[PDB]
């Protein structure tokens, strides 16, 4: 039922995400790691012998493992996810988790850098840049798109709605019942719309806005996966996490 | 399939 679906959608986003919009602006408002050797001061708390960009590497994708975790109770909890046949749940996900994951990865960005390890950690975005290559060339689309995100302005109750419509997205490829999953999404999508009316009231077309920003992040994610078979094909001790190379395999 | 796994918690 509708009337309380954004309140439902909010509720199991407070749930299920260990880090939220307004958690990451208290303490962005933590290590600060810019330099190898902060990184190494940093690694010696937080970290239980590989190059540099190699574990921050994997630092990065135990974060991401972690993320596509709460992203599935999450869309667990979108009212008719669970009806779907679950060929159709994995479809939505696997399309789904990294444009959610970029879309929610804004909240923990600022101009300088973004927030890492459940919190404890602030990495700079010089650092990342500085970095050699390809590692280096990873976070730049990242931090642009949640630059133009952030001045959306956009608060925690915003953003569950727009990742349950990035997840229950009828357009995946191998989809069987796509004309249920857009009637979900279409759902979504209308308190989507009735909700910016009423928390955004001094942006009237807030709503198109966001309409572009998941076709932008359709693209960062396409281009990103690019990323993801460089490495996997020439980059020997980066090691692919077999939960995320199941989910970029044929994507 | 992990994903799999996942969903069948
Ligand atoms: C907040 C933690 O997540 C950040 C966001 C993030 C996500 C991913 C991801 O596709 O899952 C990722 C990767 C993949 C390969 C391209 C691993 C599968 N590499 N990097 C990455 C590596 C080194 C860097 F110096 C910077 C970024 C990444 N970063």
């Amino acid at each position: 039922d509708l009337k309380s679906l954004a309140k439902r959608i909010y509720e199991a986003y407070l749930k299920n995400f260990n880090m939220n919009k307004v958690k990451a602006r208290v303490i962005l408002s933590p290590f600060v790691i810019h330099d190898m050797e902060t990184l190494c001061m940093a690694e010696k708390t937080l970290v239980a012998n590989k190059e540099a960009e190699v574990r921050i590497f994997h630092c990065c994708q135990c974060t991401s493992v972690e993320t596509v975790t709460e992203l599935t109770e999450f869309a667990k909890a979108i009212p008719g996810f669970a009806n779907l046949d679950l060929n159709d749940q994995v479809t939505l996900l696997k399309y789904g988790v990294y444009e959610a994951i970029f879309a929610m990865l804004s909240s923990v960005m600022n101009k300088d850098g973004m927030l890492v390890a459940y919190g404890n950690g602030f990495i700079t975005r010089e650092f990342l840049k500085s970095l050699r290559k390809p590692f280096c060339d990873i976070m730049e689309p990242k931090f642009d798109f949640a630059m133009k995100f952030n001045a959306l302005e956009l608060d925690d109750s915003d953003i569950s709605l727009f990742v349950a419509a990035i997840i229950c997205c009828g357009d995946r490829p191998g989809l069987l019942n796509v004309g249920h999953i857009e009637k979900m999404q279409e759902g979504i999508v209308h308190v989507l719309r009735l909700h910016l009316q009423s928390n955004h009231p001094d942006d009237i077309f807030l709503f198109p806005k966001l309409l572009q920003k998941m076709a932008d992040l359709r693209q960062l994610v396409t281009e990103h996966a690019q990323l993801v078979q460089i490495i996997k094909k020439t980059e020997s001790d980066a090691a692919l996490h077999p939960l995320l190379q199941e989910i970029y395999r044929d994507m | 399939s992990l994903l799999k796994k996942l969903l069948l918690a």
